[PDB]
DNA sequence: CTGGAGAATCCCGGTGCCGAGGCCGCTCAATTGGTCGTAGACAGCTCTAGCACCGCTTAAACGCACGTACGCGCTGTCCCCCGCGTTTTAACCGCCAAGGGGATTACTCCCTAGTCTCCAGGCACGTGTCAGATATATACATCCTGT
DNA sequence: ACAGGATGTATATATCTGACACGTGCCTGGAGACTAGGGAGTAATCCCCTTGGCGGTTAAAACGCGGGGGACAGCGCGTACGTGCGTTTAAGCGGTGCTAGAGCTGTCTACGACCAATTGAGCGGCCTCGGCACCGGGATTCTCCAG
C-alpha cells in the first residue's frame, strides 16, 4: 500500500505545551505561544529526520533505527544517552 | 625552512577563474587557507565516524557525499553534488 | 462556594508535580503521526523502530522544555512573570537559531 | 595531471595523501578525493565569488579579509556553515537596531 | 586480567582493542590503556557515588536514571563536563526563581 | 546471538565498590554505558587532535595525562590524573 | 553660544566609525603585560610569540563585541536602551556559562 | 630570570570597553558595566591561557606560539582563522 | 511650523613605497605501473519485528463561563552618564644587546606492531525472587476564605 | 490579623509480579611469549627571534564640569487566560495477522597498499612596480539651533 498522513501538526495539544512549560518553570502562558511553539518544534523535528534519514539512506535501508537518531542528535550537539551509542 | 605545504596558489588560480582580473591581499590568502583545512577536516571527520557507523573501513564516494549532505546546507549541498558527480564521472571517462 | 483557588497555585503546585515527575507525557500515537509525516517529505514510504520515535521525544521534550527555561528567564528579565512570543524569538537568537 | 583526469585545479595527490595520513579509515577508495576536491572547489568559487562582488561594490581592486566578513555573513547558508568561526581583521557587518535609530520627523 | 597487574577492575585489553580500532594514531603505547581505564573507574566512582547518597535520599535500592540526573547536575564538575548532554528519563532539578514564589 | 560488548558488569563491579549492598536498574546500566562511549570517544579523540599536533604518531600515557587535564574542570583532573599516576606507578613497580 | 552635540549623535556617528572600521582596539603593551600576568599562574617564566598576543586580542575583542551585541538584545527586550550588569549575567546565562 | 608583574587588569581602560561596545552596537553604558567586562575578560582569558598552556607543556616547550592558543580556542568551539 | 553656521564626510590629485605579484632554481612528492589479500558488492534465506486492523474503556482533550490580575501606557522625578575642554601621561616607535630557547640534523636504541596458540571472562541464556507500583486506609501541612 | 473546611499530600500495610541479580555453558578475544624495524628520546649546535632597555613624541587616557534624558516607581484600565465543570472523543490497550526487510552467512570478485623507479611542480629566494594609503585641498550633506 500507499498510505498518506495529513496535519498532524495541530496534534500537539495545548494541555501538552501547557505540560511542557509547566515542567519547565513557566506560570502563565500567553495566547498566540502555541502556533509558535508548533512551529519551534516543527523545525526542530525536520533538522533532526532529514539528518536521520540521510544516516539512513546510506546504509541502504528502508526502516530508521534508534542508533540512527542518537547519532544526529550527538551530531547537532545535542547527545542523548540511553539509547545506546 | 621546512617546505610548509599550502594551498594558495590554488586559491589564486579559482580567483583568476571568478573574476580574473582582480588582487587578493596575503592575510585573506591564509585566512582562505584556513578556512580549507577547517572544512577538510569538517568532512574529514564526518567521513571517520559516517564510515565508523556502517562497521566499514573504506571512505568512497558515496560516504563524501552523504557527509557533505550533511554539513552543507541545502542549496549548497545540491550544486556541491552535482559537481562532485561532475567530476567523478568526468574523471572516470578516461 | 466556588472552592477555587487563586490563579496561580495550581499553577505553581503543577509546577511542584511536573517538575517533579519524569515521563513522557505528548502523546505517543499523535506524536508518532508527527514524526512520520514529518518523515515523508525527505524520502517516502518509511519504516520507524519505536524506540527510535522514543528518542525524538526526548530531543522534542529536551529541546522545547529548555526553550521555556531561557524564555522563562528573559521575560523575567523584563520584570513580567508570563512568557510571549517575542521571548521565544529572543532566546533563539541568543543561542543561534536564525 | 589526476587534476586534468577530472578537469579541476584542486591537487588531488597531496588531499588524497591528507586522506590517508589522518587515520580516518584504514583503505581509502579510489576516486574519493577527486569528488572532496570538486567539493572545495566549488565553496572556494562560492566565496571567493561573493568577495568579488562586494569587492567591485566596495571600490577595491584586491580582497582583503574585511570583504571575507561581509563577504561571508551576507549570504545565509555560507553564514549557517560558519557561524562558529570567527575570521581575523574581520569587524562587524553594519547592524542596527531600530530603538537605536533616531526618533525624527 | 591485566586489571590484576595494575590492581583495577576496567578491561585493559578491550579498552586497548578499542584504541587500536578507531583509527586514531598509527600505533598506541603500551601504558595508555592503564591510564584511561584508571580515569574512566574515577569518574564512574564518584558519579556512581553521588548517585548512591542521593539515591538513599529516596530511600530505594535500585538507582533509576533520575537519581544519575540530580547526581550528575548537582555537582559543578560533572554538570560541566556533561552541560550538553540529554539524559533519558532524566527530567529537571526543582529550580524555581524567586519571583514565581508566592510571597505575601 | 549476536554478541555486542558493554561496559555493565564493571559499572556494577564499581558499584559494588562503592556501596555495595545498594543496586542499579537496567535503564540507569545503559545511561552509564552510553556515558562511557561518550567520555572515551572525547578522549580518545582529544588524544588523536593533540598527537597530530607535535608531528607524532604514538599515543602513550602521557597524551592521555594532558588531554584529561583539558576534558576535566579542575579538582576531578587532579584527583583523575593522580589515580592515572597511581595506576601507571602500580601498574610498573609490579 | 557654546557649541554641543546631543547625547546620540556622537553616539550613533561614533557606532557607524567603529562599526565600520577593522582594526585591533585595547592597546597593545597593556593587554601583552596582562596575558603574562594571567599567564604566571599556570606556569612560572614563559615565552610569548608576538602574533599570539595578536590571537588573542582578535579572541577577547570577538568574544567582548558578540557579548555586547547580545546584552544589547537583552536590553533592547526590556525596553531599555542602556546596558546594566544583569543583562551582561542574562546574556551569559542563557548562552551557558553561569 | 625573577620577571614579577601584578595588576594590569586596570590597564583595559574605560573609553576601550566603550570601543568595544561601540563596535558591538551599544548607545548608552552604566556604571558598573567595565568592572564587569574585566571580570568576563579575565575569566575568558583565564580559560583560554590555562588550556593553552598546556599544549605549550605538552611539547616541553617555554614559548607559547601562535598554533598553540588557534588550536586551543578551537577546541572551545571559538574557532580564529588567520593564524594557522 | 521651516531655514542658515558649521562641522563632519565625501570627491579628486600627486607620492611613495612597499607589499602583491611574478620569475628562476630546485628537492620530492606526485605519478605510473604493476601485484594481492581482502573488504565488500551481491544472492538468498529467515524470521522477527514493524505495520495493519478491530473492539472497549476511558483519561484526556475540548469547549463554555468568569474574573481578576497581569500587561502596559502615562507621569513625574532624579542622576548617572554623555559630551567636551585641559592636563598628563604613559603607549608607540627606532634602535641598540644579549642570549635562551626553538628548529635541525644526527645518533642510538628501546618498544610497540605483528604471529600463533591457549584458555577463562564475559556474555548469551534460563530463573525466581524482594523492590516497587498500586491500592487502601489513614492522620498531617498549608491554602483559603471569613472572621 | 486567627480559625476551620478541606484538601491535597505525606505515612504504614499488603500484594502480586516481574526486572534484576544470579547460576550454567561456551568460545574467542585477552593475553603471553617472542621478533624487528622505526619512532622517538637524547645531544649538541645554529641562529634567530624573543626579551630588555633607553630616549623622544604624543594620541590617548584621566579628570573636572555642565546638563538632560533614561530608568523606574506609581497607577489606572483593559483583556486574556487560568480554573473548573459538563461533553466528547479518540488514545491506550490488547489481542490478532501478515509479510518486508534487518540481519546472517556464504560467494566471488574487483580494488587499495608495497615497492620502486621517474620527474615536473609547487615552493623558497629574489626582484619590481601600481594600488592603497595618505596627506592635501575642496564641495556636499546633515545636524542642530534658530525662526
Amino acid at each position: 500500500h500507499r498510505k498518506v498522513l495529513r496535519d498532524n501538526i495541530q496534534g500537539i495539544t495545548k494541555p501538552a505545551i501547557r505540560r511542557l512549560a509547566r515542567r519547565g518553570g513557566v506560570k502563565r502562558i500567553s495566547g498566540l505561544i502555541y502556533e509558535e511553539t508548533r512551529g519551534v518544534l516543527k523545525v526542530f523535528l525536520e533538522n533532526v529526520i532529514r539528518d536521520a534519514v540521510t544516516y539512513t539512506e546510506h546504509a541502504k535501508r528502508k526502516t530508521v533505527t534508534a542508533m540512527d537518531v542518537v547519532y544526529a542528535l550527538k551530531r547537532q550537539g545535542r547527545t542523548l544517552y540511553g539509547f545506546g551509542g | 625552512k621546512t617546505r610548509k605545504e599550502s594551498y594558495a596558489i590554488y586559491v589564486y588560480k579559482v580567483l583568476k577563474q571568478v573574476h580574473p582580473d582582480t588582487g587578493i591581499s596575503s592575510k585573506a590568502m591564509s585566512i582562505m587557507n584556513s578556512f580549507v583545512n577547517d572544512v577538510f577536516e569538517r568532512i574529514a571527520g564526518e567521513a571517520s565516524r559516517l564510515a565508523h557507523y556502517n562497521k566499514r573501513s573504506t571512505i568512497t564516494s558515496r560516504e563524501i557525499q552523504t557527509a557533505v549532505r550533511l554539513l552543507l546546507p541545502g542549496e549548497l549541498a545540491k550544486h556541491a553534488v552535482s559537481e562532485g558527480t561532475k567530476a567523478v564521472t568526468k574523471y572516470t571517462s578516461a | 462556594k466556588p472552592h477555587r483557588y487563586r490563579p496561580g497555585t495550581v499553577a505553581l503546585r503543577e509546577i511542584r508535580r511536573y517538575q517533579k515527575s519524569t515521563e513522557l507525557l505528548i502523546r505517543k500515537l499523535p506524536f508518532q503521526r508527527l514524526v512520520r509525516e514529518i518523515a515523508q517529505d525527505f524520502k517516502t514510504d518509511l519504516r520507524f523502530q519505536s524506540s527510535a520515535v522514543m528518542a525524538l521525544q526526548e530531543a522534542s521534550e529536551a529541546y522545547l522544555v529548555a526553550l521555556f527555561e531561557d524564555t522563562n528567564l528573559c521575560a523575567i528579565h523584563a520584570k513580567r512573570v508570563t512568557i510571549m512570543p517575542k521571548d521565544i524569538q529572543l532566546a533563539r537568537r541568543i543561542r543561534g537559531e536564525r | 595531471t589526476r587534476s586534468s583526469r577530472a578537469g579541476l585545479q584542486f591537487p588531488v595527490g597531496r588531499v588524497h595523501r591528507l586522506l590517508r595520513k589522518g587515520n580516518y579509515a584504514e583503505r581509502v577508495g579510489a576516486g574519493a578525493p577527486v569528488y572532496l576536491a570538486a567539493v572545495l572547489e566549488y565553496l572556494t568559487a562560492e566565496i571567493l565569488e561573493l568577495a568579488g562582488n562586494a569587492a567591485r561594490d566596495n571600490k577595491k581592486t584586491r580582497i582583503i579579509p574585511r570583504h571575507l566578513q561581509l563577504a561571508v555573513r551576507n549570504d545565509e547558508e555560507l553564514n549557517k556553515l560558519l557561524g562558529r568561526v570567527t575570521i581575523a581583521q574581520g569587524g562587524v557587518l553594519p547592524n542596527i537596531q531600530s530603538v537605536l535609530l533616531p526618533k525624527k520627523t
